[PDB]
């Protein structure tokens, strides 16, 4: 009466297409259904198989059933595709009960046509207490860490579009409140591309 | 009407005002294939071979309740008419050739029922019978009227005589078919 | 007095011909003995029977997910369950019993399917008349029952048989009687 | 279609909370769900045209309803800590086997221990580098929200009095100032890039506000600190030369 | 084991 969705969680590149499994051991089935969900969002509706051998499209998006299991083949993924997909069955065996699988959180990563990996030094508030630092225009490949030093805070990358100049960068931001808080050491703990800009 | 080698229902979905009852069958070229018992909440076989199925008596409840829905929005519909009331035809004949002192079978076989609410109940000799006696559920036709088919397990004898008490509401007075070997 | 009552009726009508090849799917929507709507898997669409079946039909036909489900159900109910009747009720082989008793009847007792052919014959020579046939007897226990009348001259020397043909049997079953 | 009342929910452990949803039009099932990160979509109860139809793991505590104008009602009583989940509504035309379901925008509920705990935001604005400016022509602002609880926050972006959301981009969930406390504080980072010589125009004004959800005025205060009302908390920065 | 026909409902 069960429904498996795999993998867990998928990181991709910007075009790299890939297909979300739904493996499903209930009997009877009268319905599977596949759900986008946003964070804090409701799962907004995406497809409806009523029996094996259908096949239904939308856009970049294509699911299909089978006797086993449901595939949801997204083909040439953009970072806009990063959500966690849902997938539900209604069945004999589950008395048409909504049953749902754990979703495949997926995340797309932009791409960088001219990467500029660079640490700056942000201008000191006058009203907080507090010194930024921030990561910005490295590539998607490099995978950016927590802090391992005490009253460090770091964010996780963070791609914004500047569509005025059809660009796009990835950035972390790095803070303290403690004196000795240097950019020059405030990625430590991250794999930074060997030649990242370090001004002074 | 359509023409085909195998004619099923799956399934006769019935409600109705009086009461108000309810009625969910599986049919296969006239014969109910199982019922659904609503008030007990359990599905009755009619044939061995299917009793091993797992039909949940839910789904039965679950269509009936659109059907409860579907019959208020008809009513309103139709500016509230009621069914009209049959006069349903009654034959009594015996399951295999009549012999004396071997177990045989009677059948009632009440033809165009409609509205399906029907009293069917058997007489020996002007008394009641109670032991013996089964019956069918309501059986689904093309012009959407029913038939219902009441049996009794007997011995016959020289001096035993049977007869099939019909009550319905298109029905004057209760019909009583008669049998004598 | 007449008590009041308003009926509703939904029959989901599965059409079987040369086995699995032709298919058909009927669900037939019905207010007392009046049908108002149907979907036919032949037609594509819901249609209005009846003046009371637009408010029904239209409504239906408006949605694209409430034709891709009714239109899925000649696949998920008719062709599913048929593959569960091919094991049931499309095996069911009941032989039936053949006996002759009198102006002559010959009695073919509990049976399935219903297909029935039942003769007689005259000394190897058939009897077309005078053959008073009943139509074929359902007796709801999922058994047939067939009596076939014949007007006969009782004359010396002539042997009167009933022959009866079903699938149940591999050979005709062939009763006979004698004055 | 599907809508959901209210969106966000802070309360202390104890109360009790009702949530309301109105399904779409036409549609006579209604199901109710609990989304927590550790059990995932859990079906609480199920309704068809006002009569019960389904149970799931459902508590003793949470009882539901479903009125003649077909809404429902997700009564919560007697709040725990882990009651603290997103609390989904979902629609349905008949409640069929073929019936695809429609969910609502959801509850957010979060219960705490004490209201006390409550925190609103430290906004914080922090000017571009000028190494930035000089390297990539491209002028980052960063924006910072501390020591905030809980984490029921809208941040934006505004150039000259208007929003924007071009080159901006916030963290999707917040950071936990004591990672190891479960009632840490949060904070919350936000980025706006602009062109140089845009940023290098004094008459343009940039702020960020955060959207603060807290207390209701019916909420009790006692502390020598300001109530923690749900408010707005912002920092601004004009342009340098 | 065997499936059924739902019905649609009314306004
Ligand atoms: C079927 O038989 C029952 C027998 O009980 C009938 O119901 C009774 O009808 C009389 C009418 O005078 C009432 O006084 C009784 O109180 C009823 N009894 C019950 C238990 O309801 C019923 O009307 C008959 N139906 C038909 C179609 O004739
Ligand atoms: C119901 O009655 C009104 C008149 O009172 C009429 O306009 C309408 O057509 C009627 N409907 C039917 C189906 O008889
Ligand atoms: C029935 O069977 C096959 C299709 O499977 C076909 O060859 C044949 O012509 C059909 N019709 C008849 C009348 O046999």
């Amino acid at each position: 009466d069960q429904v498996t969705q795999s993998p867990e969680a998928l990181r991709l590149q910007e075009g790299e297409s890939s297909s979300l499994n739904c493996s499903y051991t209930v009997s009877g089935l009268r319905g599977l259904f596949w759900y986008r969900q946003d964070p804090g969002k409701g799962p907004e509706f995406l497809f409806t198989l009523y029996s094996a051998g259908e096949e239904k499209e939308k856009e970049r998006l294509k699911a299909t059933l089978t006797k086993k299991e449901s595939f949801l083949h997204i083909t040439a993924p953009k970072p806009e595709d990063s959500a966690t997909y849902l997938c539900a069955v209604q069945a004999s065996g589950g008395s048409y009960i909504p049953t749902f699988g754990r979703g495949t959180s997926l995340i797309v990563h932009p791409y960088i046509q001219n990467p500029d990996p660079a640490v700056y030094q942000l201008r000191d508030s006058k009203s907080s207490d507090k010194s930024v630092c921030l990561f910005t225009d490295f590539d998607s490949q490099t995978n950016v860490s927590q802090s391992k030093d005490s009253d460090v805070y770091i964010t996780d990358k963070c791609v914004l579009d500047m569509r005025s100049m059809d660009f796009k960068s990835n950035s972390a931001v790095a803070w303290s409140n403690k004196s000795d808080f240097a950019c020059a050491n405030a990625f430590n703990n991250s794999i930074i591309p060997e030649d990242t800009f370090f001004p002074s | 009407d359509i023409v085909a080698d195998h004619v099923a229902s799956y399934g006769v979905n019935l409600y109705q005002s009086y009461g108000p009852s309810g009625q969910y069958t599986h049919e296969f070229d006239g014969d109910e294939q199982f019922y659904v018992d609503l008030g007990r909440k359990e599905t009755v076989w009619s044939l061995p071979v299917l009793r091993q199925f797992r039909f949940d008596p839910q789904f039965a409840l679950t269509n009936i309740a659109v059907l409860k829905h579907n019959l208020n929005s008809l009513i309103k519909r139709s500016n509230s008419t009621a069914a009209t009331n049959e006069v349903p035809e009654v034959t009594v004949f015996s399951k295999s050739p009549v012999t004396l002192g071997q177990p045989n079978i009677l059948i009632c076989l009440v033809d165009n029922i409609f509205p399906p609410v029907v009293n069917i109940t058997w007489l020996s000799n002007g008394h009641s019978v109670t032991e013996g006696v089964s019956e069918t559920s309501f059986l689904s036709k093309s012009d959407h009227s029913f038939f219902k088919i009441s049996y009794l397990t007997l011995l016959p004898s020289a001096e035993e005589s049977y007869d099939c008490k019909v009550e319905h509401w298109g029905l004057d007075k209760p019909l009583l078919k008669h049998w004598e070997p | 007095d007449s008590p009041e009552d308003f009926v509703y009726q939904f029959k989901g009508m599965c059409y079987f011909t040369n086995g699995t090849e032709r298919v058909r799917l009927v669900t037939r929507y019905i207010y007392n003995r009046e049908e108002y709507a149907r979907f036919d898997s032949d037609v594509g669409v819901y249609r209005a029977v009846t003046p009371l079946g637009p408010p029904a039909a239209e409504y239906w036909n408006s949605q694209k997910e409430v034709l891709e489900r009714t239109r899925a159900e000649l696949d998920t109910v008719c062709r599913h369950n048929y593959q569960l009747e091919l094991r049931t009720t499309l095996q069911r082989r009941v032989e039936p019993t053949v006996t002759i008793s009198p102006l002559l009847v010959c009695s073919v007792t509990d049976f399935y399917p219903a297909q029935i052919k039942v003769r007689w014959f005259r000394n190897d020579q058939e009897e077309t008349t005078g053959v008073v046939s009943t139509p074929l007897i359902r007796n709801g226990d999922w058994t047939f029952q067939i009596l076939v009348m014949l007007e006969m001259t009782p004359q010396r020397g002539d042997v009167y048989t009933c022959h009866v043909e079903h699938p149940s049997l591999q050979n005709p079953i062939i009763v006979e009687w004698r004055a | 279609g599907v809508t959901q009342t209210p969106k966000h929910l802070i309360t202390a452990t104890g109360q009790r909370v009702t949530l309301r949803c109105s399904p779409r039009s036409g549609d006579l099932s209604v199901y109710w769900y609990q989304q927590s990160l550790d059990q995932g979509l859990q079906f609480l109860i199920q309704y068809y045209n006002g009569e019960e139809r389904a149970k799931g793991n459902i508590l003793e505590r949470f009882s539901a309803q479903q009125f003649p104008d077909l809404h429902s009602e997700l009564n919560l009583s007697s709040l725990e800590l882990g009651d603290s989940a997103l609390y989904f509504c979902a629609s349905s035309n008949r409640g069929l086997g073929t019936d695809t379901q429609y969910f609502g925008p959801g509850t957010r509920l979060t219960v705490l221990e004490d209201l006390k705990n409550v925190f609103p935001p430290e906004v914080a604005v922090f000017e571009p580098s000028e190494a930035e400016i000089s390297h990539t022509q491209k002028a980052t602002l960063v924006c910072l929200a501390t020591g905030f609880f809980p984490d029921h926050v809208e941040l934006s972006w505004w150039v000259n009095g208007k929003e924007v959301h071009s080159g901006v981009c916030t963290d999707p969930q917040p950071l936990k100032e004591q990672p190891a406390l479960n009632d840490s504080r949060y904070a919350l980072s936000s980025r706006l890039r602009v062109s140089a010589t845009f940023w290098q125009n004094p008459r343009n004004h940039f702020r960020c506000q955060v959207q603060f959800y807290g207390l209701s005025e019916n909420d009790e205060w006692t502390q020598d600190r300001a109530k923690p009302v749900t408010q707005i908390v912002s920092a601004e920065a004009w342009g340098r030369a | 084991g065997p499936q059924q026909s739902f019905p649609e409902q009314e306004a």
